[PDB]
């Protein structure tokens, strides 16, 4: 039984003998100490876990995108820009070790982690009818049409 | 279902090693088995006075008593045990140690030989 | 009124006599009528 | 209004209507269904179901036929059946309850036999010896969750979820015994609400411990044993001699 | 509707108009359709009921 | 000697009620079944007596 | 009086099948039945046993009677053969027998039990759908 | 050697032919629990559900009841009624325990009042005895709310304590109660003093505990 | 159907157009074989039913092409028979008067049933309709326990 | 293994026991020591369990502490261990839920 009023969001066991677990409200545990405290001021609803295996982004569907690290306790979160009407669908980790690639509804935003936080990798543009998806190198994309029942290769 | 039982039933998994870990790991949270004073079935060779209620228990007469080790064996590698019993009537702890040097039993404040 | 009395086939696998299961029975004696036990008319030995 | 309010009900689907068993013990009896080698587990759990029956209650398969006595699963909420249940789904009115209040002495609204002697826990479907429309309520601790509510809301609360269910005749909750005494105008109504209200949690949406309401345990509904303070002894004499009035009026 | 085995007008449906009072009104019905004349006293509307 | 009385044999008795019905199967189907069967009845059998261990 | 109903296999199977993972409280008379059909079983047996196909035979069908409850199945068809006309079958399957010795240096021989005692026994359908049951023992004729 | 099923004229049914099954030591009567026949008729024949006879012949006649209807066989009232308009003009104390029950069962007396429902000559006596004896808003000042209800909706979520006397009915529609205002036992908005009085008694006794 | 061992030949001429038509009726017949865990009586009778069904229309699909349409060979309609596809009895039935609509045959065994009587199925909607309409109540019955077979009768 | 208690703590049982803790959670309560210092379960179930144990051993301790021969010193000793008990009951019920 986890110790946290708050409900658990993110749960993940590649990290190999603890597993890292993580609230709606910022707190991070590993399964044991907590590496974050609760915050009153956020709530999220997912999470994903970079390679390096030291940066988790937490995030929810209205703009929060919080990367947190788990080697420092004493370290603050850091906030990226997402406007919030663009929905945070999915939150991906690219595997060349810096791109942050952030699905949104109907819009990629991709941030290049080398730079200050906010630097984007390039500029985001926009390509209810079309779902799509990213592969783990953030340079393929499979997107599917409900309007002519196809599959696009971008 | 009878005592003479070849073989008990095992579930189709069931890594025997791996069992026997379990057990261990299972064993210092047990109750029983992680404890001292297990019991026993014995007749008094002594046959003695409870010493509260002065209750003649005699020789050979059945009990079920406690069998606990003692740390502190006699010699080197022969060991003493501490055998409990309860009189009659009164209910006194009585209890005696097997100290095997003259191969016969010694009086542990519970009652006296007669 | 007039009325049918039937007596349906039952499984043959199933207990015959699903009611009886040996069950314990004091019975009352209902004697109300009283017996007349009539009869006629040394203990140191005896 | 059940007849021209609907006629579908569909509660639970066939789906996912109930597991079988919860685990206690060590080994399944295919028997008795019930878990052996061991006896460790407080057993009662809160319904996943529910009667809302307001949305439920239809006309059925029973209905059009002429069935007689309700649907246990429907009250309990989750009669997968639905509108081809033999059984009828809605509070039982008050015709149907005098329609069928020949046989209510011998067996419940649901058509099961009433027995001669209570069962000890006065737990479960009344005798047919002493007539009854009383229920005990209890566990409203564990129903709830052990929430620190006012005894009035508590109060509130199992008036709202049991005048649904049946035209109530009067309401009790009590601080010192920790329960809840319903007493209804009809027995069926009665047997009907205890049927629904069984191991049910007292919990709203808006309260704050919804999403836990399974791990609880629901409420302990059972048969109440009669008031033993004068005033109701009174009343329930007084009611008792109205009936017996009655009685003696049909007859002449 | 009047039930033929209950014996008695029964509850059928309900629809809610959309818009006086009507003191007065008037069903017809065809193989076209349902219809209700809704009078008042100097006015009348003509509301089809459809499936 | 054998029974000058008994035409009753116990299938015929079976048949005559409604709880059998009867199939064509093929026999290895058939002694499957049979398995399955008394397999089921000396568990549920043993079930019963309470001794489930 | 009329002849009783030849029902589908597919029903009896069907059956059988749901009476595997019996444990609500629908079926308590299932149970019962079962438990009753105890009386029965040696008989069943008996009969089931009395069918075995022969070795000239690669598959019998068989009459079946089967309480509807799914407790007991009783091969129904009492095996009867044109006396001669076995023995001559028999005699042919012997000498197939003597033929197969002599033919093979190793004989592969059944292991006993043939499955294991964990593995619960296959369901007839898992083998209905198989390729034609291999060749029987039928010697060659002229 | 068994004697006959004793079903009532409205346990029965209403019509000039019915077919039953008798199953012999069928279950166990539901008083005794002792094994006896089950008689099980369908009334008419495509009406559903059957009706079971749930006690044993002996028991019934030592009660003097339908053996379905559980009812008095003369005046069809529960036995508890009958019994208790005999009392008025004693009653049977059926004793529930498991071997004492089969006992009482077994017995053949008739148990209480039984006799005189039996006998034409004392029922109707009984009877004539009997008949001779014969010949939003808060609501203030006991009676069930299914009355309560009853005659709010004559008039046309409604709370009542008893031990309060404190009816607060909550319509919650301004049409509703402006209606049941018109069409019109203190009945405020959300010998009177005597009134006034006795409502703080009872509200004093329902805030002590 | 049974097995193939070299028994019987193959199958005479025309198979080969109908057996598609019916092996859509085996794999149905496989649907059903099988543990729906119907946790649930009726629902469990259900699926017996729907079986029931199911053997009876294949047999109804036979029969139809040798006797009213009558587009199959004598020779491949017996072949039919000796396998279990078809069922005969239930087809002697059909040919005879008044049990051409047939649920199945037992719903007309008369010793069967606890009043020595057929199955309600088999009374022509009509009857049961009218009877309703005489009482006040509504249609009574919807199907048989034996097989699912709402308005049974030949009419 | 005579006696019954060997043949309980008898590996296959006890395997069997885990299984079932793993699969289902059945656990007995009963069986295993109630552990000394609390705050180091984190589920409620568990402690709820440990309490029920706690009182029933409790209502074990005061069954026997009014026998007849009340001047015997094991009764006394026992008036301290139904203390202890009851100390222990006190900190079950603690306050984080
Ligand atoms: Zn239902
Ligand atoms: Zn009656
Ligand atoms: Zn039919
Ligand atoms: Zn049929
Ligand atoms: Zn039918």
């Amino acid at each position: 039984e986890v110790d946290s009023a708050n409900e658990i969001i993110y749960m993940y066991g590649h990290n190999t003998e603890y597993f890292i677990w993580a609230d709606n409200r910022g707190t991070i545990g590993f399964q044991q100490y907590i590496v974050h405290s609760a915050k009153s001021d956020v709530e999220y609803s997912s999470g994903v876990l970079h390679k390096d295996s030291l940066l988790l982004a937490l995030y929810s569907p209205d703009g929060i995108l919080d990367v947190y690290n788990l080697s420092s306790p004493d370290q603050a979160s850091s906030r990226f820009p997402v406007d919030e009407e663009a929905k945070i669908k999915e939150v991906k980790f690219a595997d060349n070790g810096y791109w942050m690639v952030v699905e949104c509804d109907q819009t990629v935003v991709c941030f290049d982690l080398r730079k200050d936080v906010g630097t984007l990798a390039y500029p985001t543009y926009t390509i209810g009818t079309v779902t799509y998806d990213i592969d783990d190198s953030g340079k393929n994309m499979i997107a599917y049409s409900n309007e002519s029942n196809s599959l696009t290769i971008y | 279902s009878e005592r003479k039982a070849i073989n008990k039933y095992y579930p189709p998994d069931y890594n025997p090693l791996e069992a026997e870990k379990l057990s261990r790991k299972m064993a210092k949270k047990l109750k029983t088995m992680n404890k001292s004073h297990a019991s026993i079935r014995l007749m008094t060779p002594f046959s003695m006075r409870c010493l509260e209620c002065n209750e003649y228990i005699p020789k050979s007469r059945k009990f079920n008593g406690k069998k606990e080790l003692l740390k502190e064996k006699y010699l080197d590698s022969i060991k003493i045990y501490r055998l409990t019993i309860s009189c009659p009537r009164c209910a006194n702890s009585i209890a005696f140690r097997t100290d095997p040097g003259n191969s016969d039993y010694v009086m542990e404040v519970g009652g006296v030989r007669n | 009124h007039h009325i049918e009395v039937v007596s349906k086939q039952m499984d043959p696998l199933l207990p015959r006599f699903v009611g009886k299961k040996a069950r314990k029975v004091v019975a009352p004696t209902e004697n109300d009528e009283v017996v007349p036990v009539l009869h006629m008319d040394d203990p140191n030995e005896w | 209004s059940w007849r021209d309010k609907s006629a579908k009900v569909q509660v639970k689907e066939s789906e996912l209507p109930s597991s079988i068993p919860a685990q206690t013990g060590l080994t399944f009896n295919i028997w008795y269904n019930k878990w052996s080698q061991g006896f460790a587990g407080n057993t009662r759990f809160v319904s996943p179901f529910a009667l809302q029956p307001q949305l439920h209650s239809g006309k059925t398969r029973g209905d059009n036929d002429g069935q007689l006595f309700f649907c246990l699963f429907f009250a309990k909420g989750m009669c997968c059946l639905g509108p081809k249940c033999e059984y009828l789904h809605h509070i039982p009115d008050e015709e149907d309850i005098g329609k069928l209040a020949l046989r209510t002495e011998v067996l419940d609204c649901f058509g099961r036999e009433k027995f001669a002697d209570y069962r000890e826990d006065m737990g479960g479907i009344g005798s047919f010896r002493k007539k009854n429309k009383t229920l005990y309520v209890g566990g409203i601790d564990g129903a709830l969750n052990s929430k620190h509510l006012k005894p009035a809301q508590i109060e509130s609360r199992i008036r709202f979820v049991f005048s649904r269910l049946g035209d109530i005749d009067r309401i009790r909750y009590v601080e010192s015994k920790n329960c809840g005494f319903v007493k209804f105008k009809y027995q069926a109504n009665a047997e009907f609400a205890k049927e629904a209200m069984s191991n049910q949690t007292l919990l709203l949406p808006s309260d704050k411990e919804w999403d836990d309401r399974r791990e609880g345990t629901g409420l302990l509904v059972k048969w109440a044993n009669e008031d033993p303070d004068p005033a109701a002894q009174k009343r329930l004499q007084e009611e008792l001699k109205l009936e017996s009035l009655n009685m003696m009026v049909h007859l002449i | 509707k009047f039930d033929k085995k209950t014996k008695n007008w029964t509850k059928d449906e309900e629809s809610a108009l959309c818009l006086a009072d009507f003191t007065d009104m008037d069903v017809v019905c065809g193989d076209g359709g349902i219809a209700a004349i809704l009078k008042t006293n100097d006015s009348f509307n003509i509301v089809a009921l459809t499936p | 000697l054998p029974t000058n009385h008994n035409k009753t044999k116990l299938l015929k008795s079976l048949k005559n009620t409604k709880y059998f019905q009867q199939t064509t199967i093929d026999w290895v189907e058939a002694g499957l079944q049979l398995c399955r069967q008394g397999h089921n009845m000396l568990n549920l059998l043993i079930h019963r007596k309470g001794l489930t261990y | 009086y009329t002849p009783k109903a030849e029902m589908p296999p597919e029903h009896l199977r069907k059956i059988i099948n749901t009476h595997s993972d019996m444990a609500s409280k629908m079926y308590n008379t299932d149970k019962k039945a079962f438990l009753g059909a105890l009386k029965y079983l040696p008989h069943a047996i008996l009969k089931l046993l009395e069918n075995m196909p022969h070795p000239w035979e690669q598959a019998k069908e068989v009459k079946v009677l089967y309480h509807t409850s799914g407790a007991i199945t009783f091969v129904n068809e009492t095996p009867r053969v044109i006396e001669p006309v076995y023995t001559a079958q028999w005699s042919a399957t012997w000498i197939a027998m003597r033929r197969e010795k002599r033919d093979r240096t190793h004989f592969k021989r059944m292991r006993f039990p043939p499955f294991d005692d964990d593995e619960p026994p296959l369901s007839y359908e898992q083998h209905i759908e198989n390729i034609e049951p291999l060749d029987p023992i039928n010697l060659p004729l002229d | 050697n068994e004697p006959p099923p004793n079903i009532c004229e409205q346990c029965l049914g209403d019509e000039a032919n019915i077919r039953m099954t008798k199953i012999p030591q069928g279950s166990e009567c539901k008083i005794c629990t002792l094994p006896f026949t089950l008689y099980h008729f369908k009334t008419s024949k495509r009406s559903n559900n059957i009706i079971k006879t749930l006690i044993c012949v002996r028991c019934a006649t030592q009660r003097n009841i339908c053996q379905c209807c559980m009812l008095d066989s003369r005046w069809h009232i529960p036995i508890q009624l009958r019994d208790h308009l005999i009392s008025l003009v004693v009653m049977t104390e059926e004793a529930k325990n498991d071997m004492m029950k089969r006992f009482l069962s077994l017995k053949n007396v008739k148990l209480g009042g039984a006799q005189i429902t039996s006998d034409p000559s004392e029922a109707d006596n009984i009877v004539d005895k009997l008949k001779n004896i014969l010949l939003s808003f808060f609501l203030y000042n006991s009676i069930p709310e299914w009355k309560i209800t009853d005659t709010v909706s004559q008039l046309l979520s409604l709370i009542v304590n008893h031990k309060a006397k404190c009816g607060g009915l909550r319509f919650q529609s301004s049409e509703l109660g402006e209606r049941f205002v018109s069409k019109i036992f203190i009945i405020p908005w959300s010998t009177a003093e005597n009134i006034k009085l006795s409502l703080s008694l009872n509200k004093l006794i329902q805030l002590e505990l | 159907p049974r097995i193939k061992t070299r028994r019987s030949k193959p199958a005479p001429d025309g198979f080969e157009k109908i057996k598609p038509t019916l092996t859509d009726f085996e794999i149905q017949l496989r649907d059903a074989q099988k543990d729906k865990s119907s946790k649930l009586a009726a629902k469990s009778n259900e699926q017996l039913w729907e079986i029931m069904q199911l053997h009876h229309q294949r047999s109804r699909y036979i029969y139809t092409l040798y006797y009213k349409r009558k587009a199959i060979s004598k020779d491949l309609y017996d072949w039919l028979i000796k396998e279990k596809y078809a069922d005969k009895l239930l087809i002697a039935k059909w040919r005879k008067t008044g049990y051409e609509k047939l649920c199945c045959l037992r719903c007309i065994q008369k010793n069967e049933t606890n009043n020595g009587s057929t199955c309600i199925c088999r009374v022509p909607r009509a009857q049961l309709e009218e009877e309703a309409r005489k009482k006040g109540t509504q249609v009574s019955f919807h199907q048989c326990v034996h097989c699912g077979c709402r308005g049974c009768a030949s009419t | 293994m005579s006696r019954n208690v060997d043949k309980a703590n008898s590996v296959l049982v006890r395997f069997q026991e885990q299984q079932a803790e793993s699969a289902g959670g059945y656990k007995d309560y009963s069986r295993y020591q109630r552990p000394r210092n609390v705050s180091k379960v984190k589920s409620i179930k568990e402690a709820n369990e440990w309490k029920r144990q706690v009182s029933k051993e409790i209502k074990q301790k005061s069954t026997r502490i009014y026998d007849p021969s009340l001047n015997e010193m094991q009764i006394a000793e026992l008036n301290d261990e139904l203390n202890n008990l009851f100390k222990e009951w006190k900190r079950w019920q603690w306050h984080i839920d």
